[PDB]
């Protein structure tokens, strides 16, 4: 049973960093792309970007790749992402979610409440 | 012998890739060029002491003995010989054995790094297919 | 990016009636949309990809239709419980969007 569980919300004080974690189970991690989303309410999702795992090749979202830092520690099958200086709007909930292998989503963190 | 895209894509769709295991005729295409850049001579030798071959660069610890390499599993049962064909037929077979097993069309370097992501559509445009 | 637009935001419905969300992209994604159930105490749960494709395990009555800038959602015969947020998602290219999201709200 493929799994992504992420963990725990966050308060970060402004501009202090905080990192994501999203542990992967129930297949081969190294072999599929993990994307990060976010959503704030009454905007929609946003794409934060992907990396795939055997070689850390990571695409970003053009908006978000001053912000955030995507990694993967391939041993242990965690994705992380990093936020360098959280301000007031990076407040949302961010989604660790599989790549289907086509470009869909097929499964999904519980999701994370970063409170900046 | 080298492919003309479109010469590529009619024979790639007259073999059934296109949308085979979901993937459209673009993606084949698309990875064919870089790839082998349309070469079905092409061949790189890699790490492991291994080599690719041809049109769509199948690896040789898997999927073909070449004869050269000691881990063979030679899944799509073929010489990696019969990969260098001027014919695209054998390396669309073996394509075919790879695209199905657990990975998709991520088991090609090119693809996931110069495809996934970007319009393939713009790959058989112009081609009357 | 590709904008989707998504339509209507609000639609309510009786259970046993079909409902029909649009999906609007700003350029032609080749029949590339996904779509999204999200009920409230639950993960994110895949419907739909590439426009007509059914995710594996999802009831029939599931269904969608479209090829470059209009795609849909059918949904027939409302259960109480597939009442949810739907979102359409394009994957033809960089970035992956997503459209806003249409609240499906059961009817009384």
């Amino acid at each position: 049973q493929v799994q992504l569980q992420q963990s725990g919300a966050e308060l970060v004080r402004p501009g202090a960093s905080v990192k994501l974690s999203c542990k992967a189970s129930g297949y081969t991690f190294i072999s599929y792309w993990i994307n990060w989303v976010k959503q704030r309410p009454g905007q929609g999702l946003e794409w934060i970007g992907n990396i795939y795992p055997s070689d850390s090749y990571t695409n970003y979202n053009q908006k978000f790749k001053d912000k955030a830092t995507l990694t993967v520690d391939k041993s242990s099958s965690t994705a992380y992402m990093q936020l360098s200086s959280p301000t007031s709007e990076d407040s949302a909930v961010y989604y660790c979610t599989r790549d289907d292998n086509y470009g869909a989503m097929d499964y999904w963190g519980q999701g994370t409440t970063v409170t900046v | 012998k080298v492919y003309g895209r479109c010469e590529l894509a009619a024979a790639m769709k007259r073999m059934g890739l296109d949308n085979y295991r979901g993937y459209s005729l673009g993606n084949w295409v698309c990875a064919a060029k870089f790839e082998s850049n349309f070469n079905t001579g092409a061949t790189n030798r890699n790490t492991d002491g291994s080599t690719d071959y041809g049109i769509l660069q199948i690896n040789s610890r898997w999927w073909c003995n070449d004869g050269r390499t000691p881990g063979s599993k030679n899944l799509c049962h073929i010489p990696c010989s019969a990969l260098l064909s001027s014919d695209i037929t054998a390396s669309v077979n073996c394509a075919k054995k790879i695209v199905s097993d657990g990975d998709g069309m991520n088991a090609w370097v090119a693809w996931r790094k110069h495809c996934k992501g970007t319009d393939v559509n713009v790959w058989i445009r112009g081609c009357r297919l | 990016d590709i904008e989707l637009t998504q339509s209507p935001s609000y639609l309510v419905a009786s259970p046993g009636e079909t409902i029909t969300i649009n999906c609007r992209a700003s350029k032609s994604i080749s029949k590339s949309l996904a779509w999204y159930q999200e009920k409230p105490g639950k993960t994110n749960n895949l419907l739909i990809y590439s426009g007509s494709t059914l995710q594996s395990g999802i009831p029939s009555r599931f269904s969608g239709s479209g090829s470059g800038t209009d795609f849909t959602l059918t949904i027939s015969s409302l259960e109480p419980e597939d009442f949810a947020m739907y979102i359409c998602q394009q994957h033809n290219e960089y970035p992956w969007t997503f459209g806003g999201g249409t609240k499906l709200e059961i009817k009384r």
